[PDB]
């Protein structure tokens, strides 16, 4: 399970293997105002060697 | 020479070749596969003649 | 945001030189538009905080007025009333020049409040 | 006016430390409070307020809100369309690049126009 702040579904087909939920909101501080953008979690299955 | 963009090639410095060189090393350990080195094999004799 | 834009302008300059055509011409000045748009919002949403900071700081003066009349007043009639009762020139001149100090202090302290609202 | 005050300020001083009464002290320290109100509102006078900057550029400011909207989406659609048409792979990373900072921006103006309002 990873975090991310990249959207989904606007470049689908690389994420094949994933599944992605939507789990807040995130506070971007910076010269002027406050820019909310939405966080995002990728979990996936593997087994390595 | 380090680079490609449309109508025409682009310039760089000595920094550029080597944080080219590294990633260029990392990726060869992130994605190792035997096509890689087949690949590397016959366009090294390709790139000879 | 700024690094953005100028890596986005700097990339759509080199496909104008090795190819045609008006739409990215178009395209290019609109963001460039926007961009003025938006950096010139930036500071007029700046600026609204000293508008409402102005604005509190003008309220303690309303507050601070009406107790200034309230003192003008007391010590107008208690002065007067010191004066109604007194035997000796020296106090005599002295609340004479209270009485006509305060009754133009009182003249300018009206004009001022009338002026701030 | 001023010389009033130190006039009016010594022969009170002098009346007073000849003979003490409550309310003599009582308007020794009223006067001065107020002397000190008098020279705070006249160091408060040659200030004032900022009005030249309170009435700026503001009139068809408030307008170009739904000027801007009118292209928002008209661009992003553009954008999205010609992302789907192109070929190229250099094309294909600046548009989604653009389609993200466009994104990003309408949020912010969106934002800030909720704000002040």
């Amino acid at each position: 399970m990873e975090f991310s702040l990249t959207d989904p579904r606007l470049e689908p087909h690389k994420w094949e293997k994933y599944c992605v939920l939507e789990i807040g909101d995130m506070l971007l501080r910076s010269a002027i105002g406050q820019m909310s953008r939405p966080m995002f979690l990728y979990v996936r299955t593997n087994g390595t060697s | 020479p380090i680079g490609e963009s449309p109508k025409g090639v682009e310039d760089g410095s000595i920094g550029k070749v080597c944080r080219t060189l590294l990633a260029k090393s990392v990726f060869n350990s992130l994605y190792a596969s035997p096509q890689l080195e087949g690949f590397s094999a016959e366009s090294r004799k390709l790139l000879l003649v | 945001t700024v690094s953005s834009f100028q890596d986005i302008l700097l990339r759509m300059s080199k496909m104008q030189l090795g190819s045609s055509s008006e739409d990215l011409n178009g395209m290019i000045t609109q963001f460039e538009s926007l961009k003025l748009y938006r950096d010139s919002l930036g500071e007029a949403v700046m600026r609204m905080g000293d508008l409402h900071s102005l604005q509190n700081r003008n309220g303690k003066w309303r507050e601070q007025l009406g107790q200034k009349f309230e003192e003008i007043r007391w010590l107008i009639e208690e002065v007067r009333h010191r004066l109604k009762t007194t035997e000796n020139s020296f106090e005599q001149i002295t609340f004479m020049q209270a009485l006509q100090l305060l009754f133009e202090v009182e003249q300018e302290i009206r004009t001022f409040s009338f002026q701030l609202i």
